[PDB]
């Protein structure tokens, strides 16, 4: 699209022929293959002069050393220009270091989020209290019941004497609503605990997501951010569970405690939970609603793009900036290592609009070359071959590694053969899928990048990150017990994936996009889907890219913060 | 026959537990069958049993040896919901403690779920045999109906100090003095009755203190029954021997 | 070297003059048996299959995959499947393996060779090659593409292995997976007390047998039954789980028509007291009765008997599970009291009886009685004593429970119910 | 002693016969066993109150239902009167509400504090550079590689060009300092990364300590509490690897990656790690350095009164409070369920002295039966018996029964009978612990207690409480593979422990106290006692039941926070 | 003595229960414990 590459070529102007900070980068060309070097060293950055002045100060005050660039070996950093980032698809222009998920309260809260979240049915609660006590379930004991819970749910109490509590203020961003498949049940229930499907979703997704779960009652809920920074994911479902069982204890005066109550227990934390994700092996130990659990597919239905986009290829790409920063930056970057840590890795995804150009020039490819395959549609789609998968990633390949190389600019920017190899894999893929709406079409596409990447250049990234390629496209179709699964169900815990930065937030672009080119409501969990379908929550699910500018610029508030009980 | 002896201990807190766990209570009141089921608050007074599952002569059961040499409760039989009465106990000198009163539902009546907590202790069962169980233990010696309640939630107060009328406290307030005598004008779960359920009036502290299953050092100290420390001392030897080794 | 007679679950005699050494699992011809079929058994859900094939419901809770259709009949076929998947499932013409059609094409029983788990640290050989047989039947009998085959796999494996074990599949045994395990030796305590119920076909003391022996080989592989250990566990093994002289069943019936808790205590103890098993140590002032075992493991098993028949006549009783939490409580609690002896297993069926009671009727966790095993945080505690119990309440229950025995269970129960020697387990350990 | 009985007399006269908020409290006795009831609600109460106000105000700006005391079935809280805690040994008169782990800064950031905590040997990595480089380290090349680790370790570059970092003003809690049992070596390394093992502890103290680690060198790592807030336990030691490899990488000029480097991890992350704690099974799933896997002697040893103190129960009681705290408040009545959780549960125990009372009463009954047994030393230790503990923890149940009976005040205190179980046990248990030096022995004085208990009320504590109260005494001793283990190295995840609030907390002051008794250095791990003997922590691990008063009071100040980089 | 029964078998077993592994003791083989498995079927791959 002449759009996006007009978008990408104004992202290479302010990167490298504006000058930002005091880098001295006036003027230039995006095309040249030259650059001068002047050694300013970190102080040529704003914000790196104000990380070095409180780290001198910090260090002086607590009496023990702290950041000092010059304990870099040789040199400190910017001994070439340190340039900024535009996070695609905005005019947002960020400093590097703000793109820190440490230093970005829009990301953290992204994780948060979803960390905090889990979905739970009310259908086998009201057969309980049917069956064990005889209650009749309406309107009107749900509403009530509703009310009740968004009393409890942050940490409040229904039943006993001489309870403390948690402090509202604290806690503002915990709450439930509830969704159904329901539509009589929808239009009696008070709307303020209600996610309304037919209002959210336009008719043809509503009526899918309605097929799917038929007649059910869920329960969104997010408990306390502050809760679950100070303990862990595998906390949200319990939490959930906990005040779930309170409200039916004094919703429908029950015993405070009867046999009954144990149904409810077992309905909430197992036969009817829905978590964000399962738990993980002893390696890399954690209990669910961890990043590592988090299938693909998953992510893709949290992020709620593909609800108020027609255009596939942008559905797919926030998915990929939201899965990037959310698998590479905090899971992999943090969770699995730490330290510095993997904010460029991330970012090469999500900003310039290079990923973007690729991707747009892929989808106006395939329209050319497969009679409108890109296109929204269910009847316009290719099957998938490996003659089409050849045809289309080599093609965006050959596409991504001649724009690297006709722009020196945008070489330099995503510096790492890594992020390369993610932005050429990721639109590779991402196109398979569009034109096939098979998933692992997709996989097969990236893997292909991946092998046409490496003849081309002669390298790809770095050390270790082609395990995962090099059974790549053996394992895409493979049917063998830990090798065979579709993309969608696959995760950070699909065996050849559990390691290496630069490749889950692009499956989770693929997972999306065979679904985003057919329109479908979902990716793998309507439940999910609709969970997210609620402007309350604090982070902005249907712009994750634009978030993390918002992020960047200081101009996102996070819950959980704690100045209401601390010192002033 | 091997006849049962309870509980060790020769005072009267003794006396009073062997009572409670035998069943062998003195009757001090009456509740009219409609004043039980409304108290209790699981269905209209002389309505219907509701049903959790269809009556066993209806259904059928699996060929099962201890099916059929267990007789089914007449409340089993008719498939009847399994409901609950609960009472909280003040320390101070109530007649009952939870576990005595657990004691005397599994010593004395067939097919009962009996729970006990410091604040709350409960009996459930097939409505019908709950019934009958909630009727003992509310005309009986076992209840107190001022340092005593039927409570199914919010069941604070045995630990705090009483009313200066000799009430526990309730948060709910569901029974209280009125005339004399206690009143239970709510169910245990605290909706209001059509009916004030006269309960009759309450012990005096003195009696209390006799009828007691409690110790306590102004009344009869733990400390100075030798033989029931003995009994605690015993168990725990053995516990701990036979975990290290069971001989 | 302990002798008892074997009696079945009517209180007819099978086997006299046993001895309880013979009743090991380590020795127990019978029970190796029992022990290798579980392992090397699993159970697939046809209907399952076809249903995910053609729904793109597979992976777990809530998951659709739009567009990716696959419409095969395989009840239809489900002959000619169990006969390709057991070509593959064999090692050897001829060898013991075994696949059979369930339920009229809805589910098969796979039995994997005995090769597999002698060649095997475990017993997921089964789960494995299991469904590995059932998706190259699929793929090969309906021709399947290459491009569809991640969606023929997952609607056999469900989300393995992003996740652990096959969530949202169609291939399970009566175990779970190894990483399950709390400890070490665990893997056959890992069996929800419902499983145990629907394979007896809700016969209470077969439900509670079968479970001891799982329970009991627990025990054994936890190197809890080392030493004097051994006896300890089978005197328990065969009084509490196999009707050991006809004990558990006399006193059933005995207590049958108007018998409590109580009454029970009063049939153990006298009994107890009859056979020699404890006498009077002193009198006390009051004229209580401080008791002494002559034979400490010995009393165990009278308490472990005496737990478990309490069970079936307090739950018998109410046809309701949830009075086996309180039974194994008031049971031990009040036998202490009644003799100033410890209860089963030194306090620990007490125990386990108390945070089970409070995982049976509260908000935290647990659920009814059918969801509890010996590997479950709240009832593992005691050394094969309290489970068996809960699969007898189980049984028992004439439908008190929303989580039944078919909600959990009713693929297990239609596969290995059908299993002779799980359906009839003092039969089996008897040699009957 | 006299001391104490008098102050918990005072905690009584506070509590309850002085005003509190609009209580009405005014006058009264201690020991009469009547109240009047005013059933004047929750506004009574400050806090309430203020809890109130912002409930309603926060409903109306997001526009669902919150917290409403209206809420509660049949009465809003406090129908009796609303009453404040003191904190126990102090005169900080604290809100109840104030003491929920959720409304208390000073209580997560204990657990912040712990869970970013690991130690790491430096003796293997040093070794390896030997070996594989032919490196020779000297006291100056450590000195190197401490200032670069100390810029590395918050999450700073040293070796790529173009790296983005973490903002040192959000990360300035990190830091590592190191230990060592050669005191030559201590000498030469320069003093502010030093924990003086001479200057922290008594001759004593210290001489047990360097004997038991020898001449080894120790790491003792703090991550960022805003990473650990982010992530989870399992993540501090894949943090301090990643850091400390850089840090060898650069201080001692490596290949930027070569594979002695990865000995170097293996060592970090493997080999010469020692977390807080181990990971837990699939039920409770987590990785390391949660708090189910903290084993009891760990807490007593990161608890630091041990160090400042020479009375055996005080040091006991700040490892009861700090365990009650961090097992029961945010561990069990969190991470393992949630809501309003187990704040009284756990105050019980750090609150109005009754325990205090109890304990010293032992003390003097001790001392006075067994020749001063419960005084500090070895050979004043009494050989632990059945009757030996048969004594004591009858003695110290009878007496706290009757304290609770001649003072209804202190009974309502402890209003549930699972508060006065733990608190009468606790004192039974760390009176055994106390007179023998041995913890068993405490555990099953803590036992017998309960079983006392049990009897003179007929009643103990909640539903559920005494599942490991009734296999407690037969679990003691045995020796059987998952029922043998010595208290010190037992923890939440020790089967008969792994559910129950009122006891892990108490476990915990009896490994402690068994220890105290002797005077010991440490309870179980000297690494742990070392790393935390450092007052550069926010948290102070030496008075820990005084710093939950000063969260109280909001006046702790918790690291973490993110309003830098948040709107203002 | 009864009363050290404790020491002696932690002097074997190490930490376990509370850890899941013998860890710190004297008793291994060559295998790792179960629940260490990744995958199915994997018990004898784990090892070093
Ligand atoms: C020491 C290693 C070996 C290793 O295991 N990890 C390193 C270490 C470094 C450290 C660097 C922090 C620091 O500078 O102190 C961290 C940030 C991980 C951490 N500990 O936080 C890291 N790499 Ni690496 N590392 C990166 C990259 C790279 C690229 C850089 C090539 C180039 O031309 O600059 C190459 C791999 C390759 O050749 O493909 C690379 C190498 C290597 N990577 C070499 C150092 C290379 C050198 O000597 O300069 N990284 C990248 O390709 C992109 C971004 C990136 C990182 C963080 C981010 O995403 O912002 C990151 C992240
Ligand atoms: C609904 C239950 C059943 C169950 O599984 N847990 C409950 C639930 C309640 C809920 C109460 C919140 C609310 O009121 O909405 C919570 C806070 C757990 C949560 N969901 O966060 C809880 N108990 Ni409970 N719960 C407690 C207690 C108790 C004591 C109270 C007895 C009394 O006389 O007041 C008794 C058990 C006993 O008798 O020993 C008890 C019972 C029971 N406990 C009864 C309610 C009893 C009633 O109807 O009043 N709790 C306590 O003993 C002390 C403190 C305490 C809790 C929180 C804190 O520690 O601050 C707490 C904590
Ligand atoms: C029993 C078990 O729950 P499940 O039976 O697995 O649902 C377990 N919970 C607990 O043990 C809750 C402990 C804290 C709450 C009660 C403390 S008294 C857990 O969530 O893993």
């Amino acid at each position: 699209a002449a759009d996006i590459f007009a978008k990408f070529k104004k992202s290479m102007e302010v990167k490298f022929t504006q000058e930002y900070g005091s880098n001295k980068q006036a003027g230039g060309d995006i095309t040249g293959k030259t650059e001068k070097f002047l050694r300013l060293g970190p102080e040529q950055d704003a914000r790196k002069q104000e990380m070095i002045k409180a780290g001198k100060e910090i260090a002086e005050k607590r009496g023990i050393a702290f950041y000092n660039p010059m304990m870099h070996m040789g040199a400190p950093l910017g001994q070439r220009a340190i340039t900024p980032y535009t996070i695609s698809g905005t005019d947002i222009v960020a400093e590097p270091d703000d793109l820190h998920y440490v230093n970005n309260a829009a990301m953290q809260q992204m994780w948060d989020d979803i960390r905090r979240t889990c979905i739970v049915g009310l259908d086998m609660a009201h057969e309980t209290l049917e069956k064990r006590l005889g209650k009749e379930v309406t309107p009107e004991t749900i509403n009530h019941y509703l009310e009740t819970l968004n009393h409890a749910m942050p940490g409040a109490a229904v039943v006993q004497e001489m309870m403390v509590e948690t402090h509202p203020a604290l806690v503002d961003d915990c709450y439930v609503k509830i969704f159904t498949g329901d539509d009589e049940l929808a239009d009696e229930i008070d709307k303020q605990y209600v996610i309304n499907v037919n209002k959210m979703f336009s008719e043809e997704q509503a009526a899918q997501i309605k097929a799917s779960i038929g007649k059910t009652t869920w329960q969104a809920i997010h408990i306390p951010t502050i809760v679950s920074r100070t303990t862990d994911g595998a906390q949200t479902s319990r939490w959930a569970a906990m005040q779930i069982g309170m409200s039916f204890i004094s919703a429908y005066a029950m015993c405070a405690g009867e046999a009954a109550v144990a149904d409810l227990s077992f309905a909430a934390k197992h036969a009817a939970l829905v978590s964000m994700g399962e738990m993980l092996p002893a390696r890399r130990a954690r209990g669910p609603n961890e990043p590592g659990g988090l299938s693909f597919g998953h992510l893709s239905d949290i992020v709620q793009t593909s609800r108020v986009s027609k255009d596939p290829a942008k559905i797919a790409l926030e998915v990929v900036g939201a899965g990037c920063m959310l698998y590479d930056q905090i899971w992999l970057g943090s969770y699995m290592s730490g330290g510095v840590g993997f904010t460029q890795y991330a970012t090469a995804a999500y900003t310039d609009d290079i990923l973007d150009n690729n991707t747009y020039y892929d989808v106006d490819y395939i329209n050319d070359k497969y009679n409108g395959a890109a296109n929204l549609g269910t009847d316009n789609k290719v099957k998938a071959t490996l003659d089409v998968v050849k045809d289309i990633a080599t093609e965006s390949t050959l596409y991504g590694i001649e724009t690297y190389e006709k722009f020196p600019t945008a070489l330099e920017d995503h510096f790492g053969g890594s992020q390369r190899a993610t932005v050429l894999a990721a639109a590779s893929g991402v196109a398979c899928a569009l034109a096939t709406g098979n998933a692992n079409a997709g996989l097969s596409g990236w893997y292909l990048s991946m092998y046409v990447h490496k003849e081309a250049w002669g390298r790809l990234g770095f050390f270790g990150f082609d395990l995962q390629d090099q059974c790549g496209a053996t394992n895409v179709l493979s049917y063998q017990g830990d090798e065979g699964l579709p993309d969608e169900l696959r995760g950070p815990n699909y065996p050849n994936y559990a390691m290496n930065v630069g490749h889950q937030g692009g499956y989770a672009g693929i997972a999306q996009a065979a679904h985003s080119g057919r329109g479908d409501a979902f990716t793998v969990n309507p439940l999910l889907k609709v969970c997210f379908a609620d402007e309350l929550m604090p982070f902005n699910f249907a712009e994750p890219r634009r978030e993390f500018g918002r992020g960047a610029i200081r101009e996102f508030m996070p819950a959980g913060e704690r100045s209401l009980v601390i010192p002033a | 026959a091997y006849e049962a002896q309870y509980y060790p201990g020769a005072t009267s807190v003794g006396a009073n537990r062997r009572k409670h766990m035998s069943g062998k209570l003195e009757k001090l009141r009456e509740i009219s069958d409609e004043d039980l089921t409304a108290v209790l608050g699981h269905r209209a007074p002389g309505s219907d049993y509701p049903s959790t599952h269809p009556p066993l002569a209806e259904m059928g059961e699996p060929a099962c040896s201890i099916r059929e040499a267990v007789a089914a409760t007449p409340g089993a039989a008719a498939g009847d919901r399994v409901r609950y009465v609960q009472f909280a106990d003040s320390m101070y000198n109530a007649p009952a403690t939870p576990y005595f009163r657990s004691y005397f539902a599994a010593i004395n009546f067939r097919g009962v779920d009996p729970g006990t907590l410091s604040g709350r202790q409960i009996v459930e069962a097939r409505e019908r045999d709950m019934e009958q169980c909630a009727k003992v233990q509310m005309e009986t010696e076992m209840t107190d109906p001022a340092l005593a309640g039927m409570r199914g939630a919010t069941v604070h107060g045995h630990s705090v100090r009483l009313q200066e009328d000799g009430v526990m406290f309730d948060m709910l307030d569901r029974r209280r003095l009125e005339g004399g005598v206690i009143i239970m004008d709510k169910d245990q779960v605290a909706i209001p009755l059509d009916r004030k359920v006269n309960l009759g009036k309450p012990m005096s502290s003195e009696e209390a203190a006799k009828r007691t299953t409690i110790y306590r050092v102004d009344n009869v100290a733990f400390r100075d029954d030798a033989e029931v420390i003995e009994w605690v001392h015993r168990v725990f030897d053995q516990r701990t021997s036979y975990g290290f080794q069971p001989k | 070297s302990d002798t008892v007679d074997i009696y079945d679950d009517r209180g007819k005699l099978l086997e006299s003059n046993v001895d309880i050494m013979s009743l090991a699992p380590t020795r127990n011809a019978a029970i190796k048996k029992i022990i290798l079929d579980t392992k090397r058994s699993v159970a697939v859900s046809l209907a399952g299959i076809q249903g995910a094939l053609a729904s793109g419901k597979m992976g777990g809770k809530g998951r659709q995959i739009l567009g990716r259709g696959l419409n095969y009949d395989l009840v239809g076929n489900a002959d000619a499947i169990a006969e390709n998947v057991k070509n593959l499932v064999q090692v050897d013409e001829g060898d013991d393996t075994s696949v059979k059609v369930i339920k009229g094409g809805k589910s098969l029983l796979i039995q994997a060779p005995s090769s597999r788990i002698a060649a095997g640290a475990d017993y997921m050989s089964a789960t494995t090659v299991g469904a590995a047989a059932v998706t190259q039947t699929i793929i090969d009998m309906f021709g399947t593409d290459m491009y569809d085959a991640p969606i023929a796999k997952s609607a056999v494996w469900g989300s393995y292995p992003q996740t652990m074990d096959l969530m949202g599949g169609n291939v399970q045994g009566v175990l779970s997976i190894p990483q399950n395990n709390e400890g070490l030796g665990f893997s056959l305590r890992n069996i929800m007390a419902n499983h145990i119920a629907a394979i007896t076909s809700r016969g209470a003391m077969n439900a509670a047998a079968l479970s001891s022996i799982y329970e009991q080989s627990g025990i054994f592989e936890m190197g809890g039954a080392v030493g004097m250990f051994e006896r300890h566990q089978l005197l328990g093994l065969a009084c509490q789980g196999l009707n050991a002289n006809n004990v558990v069943y006399d006193i059933v019936k005995e207590n049958g028509k108007d018998g409590t808790i109580g009454t029970v205590i009063e049939s153990i103890v006298g009994r107890a007291v009859e056979d020699g098993v404890i006498s009077v140590d002193k009198t006390a002032p009051s004229g209580y009765k401080f008791y002494k075992a002559n034979d400490v493991p010995m009393w165990n098993a009278y308490a472990a008997a005496g737990t478990l028949a309490a069970t079936f006549v307090n739950c018998g009783a109410g046809r309701a599970a949830q009075n086996v939490s309180s039974t194994l409580l008031y049971f031990n609690d009040i036998l202490e009291k009644e003799t100033g002896l410890p209860g089963c297993d030194y306090g620990k069926v007490q125990g386990v009886a108390v945070g089970f009671s409070f995982f049976s009727h509260s908000i935290y966790g647990g659920g009814g009685p059918g969801v509890f095993n010996g590997n479950h945080v709240v009832t593992r505690h005691s050394r094969g004593f309290a489970i068996p119990c809960v699969c007898a309440a189980v049984a028992l229950d004439a439908g008190t429970q929303m989580f039944t025995i078919e909600s959990t269970s009713g693929l297990i129960g239609d596969v290995f119910g059908s299993i002779e020697e799980f359906r009839q387990p003092i039969k089996a350990v008897a040699g009957a």
